[PDB]
């Protein structure tokens, strides 16, 4: 048993002491709402099968066209990372953070300054695309990219004349192979994971947190309660949870560890920065 | 490699 009591205060007490040094990250959807960005858990024309069809590799390989339409109509006028980003960069600052594995494909992790090496973007990145054709594999940029989803036109590799696509995972997609060697050695030893704006439903990700150490306390900030946490029977020890929006938790979360006003500058200095662009 | 799923 690592923290006193299960609740806020308890895990802010504990990431205080000594003992805690090493914080993983665990982070969705609800990171990136307040960004402008949708829960992808119109369309009518193309009579789906069924509407996560449009997210599934099968699918998406033969009919491309209703997921380009869906990305132009989610497009972002602006990549603006959150508070709850913020909170990872001060985390990374305090040399508190041993990674951030991000289910998300918007980039704002690295937006808001985590490195390359701080990042398992386990879901891949909407910022580099490519060929599909394994013997072509020609590389597009977001320009690129963003031109033929605006535009409406399905991207095709001018080379080979495949289907181009975002570098995300699609669902029935393999992961890629620094999601499993980076969940291997991350897990053996960490102090604490921070689980924000997930309902763990998508796997193999949802199985990250049973993964730590039994004694690694658990942190979920989230709008509701598939990782197995433990919040409210009689044999609870570790876990909390804390409920509503990711920016809201993060801000309060950082008020009882004194960072309150540091968070704020952050965010205020790098969000002028961007619009600043 | 393990695949992407449950959506
Ligand atoms: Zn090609």
């Amino acid at each position: 048993r690592l923290l006193d009591e299960l609740t806020l205060e308890g895990v802010a007490r504990y990431m205080q002491s000594e003992r805690c040094r090493r914080v993983i990250c665990l982070v969705g959807a609800g990171i990136s709402t307040s960004a402008g960005i949708p829960d992808f858990r119109n369309l009518e024309k193309y009579h789906l099968p069924y509407p996560e069809a449009i997210f599934e590799i099968s699918y998406f390989k033969k009919h491309p066209e209703p997921f380009f339409a869906l990305a132009k109509e989610l497009y972002p006028g602006q990549f603006k990372p959150t508070i709850c980003h913020y909170f990872m960069r001060l985390l990374k600052d305090k040399g508190l953070l041993l990674r951030c594995y991000t289910q998300n494909i918007d980039t704002l992790e690295r937006i808001a300054g985590l490195e390359q090496e701080d990042l398992v973007e386990a879901h891949g990145t909407f910022y580099t695309s490519h060929c599909v054709s394994a013997s072509c594999r020609h590389e597009y940029p977001l320009s690129w990219m963003k031109e033929k989803i605006f535009s409406e036109v399905t991207p095709k590799c001018e080379d080979c004349q495949s289907l181009v696509k975002p570098d995300i995972v699609f669902f029935g997609e393999s992961l890629p192979a620094r999601f499993f060697s980076c969940m291997q050695s991350d897990f053996l030893k960490v102090d604490l994971l921070l689980v924000m704006g997930t309902s763990l439903q998508v796997q193999p990700f949802a199985s990250l947190i049973s993964k730590a150490p039994l004694s690694t306390p658990r942190l979920l900030i989230n709008k509701e309660k598939g990782g197995g946490m433990d919040f409210d029977s009689k044999k609870a020890y570790r876990d909390v949870a804390w409920l509503g929006e990711c920016d809201q938790g993060c801000l309060a979360l950082a008020e009882l560890l004194g960072w309150k006003k540091e968070l704020e500058d952050l965010v205020r200095r790098e969000h002028a920065s961007i619009d600043a662009q | 490699l393990p695949k992407k799923t449950g959506g």
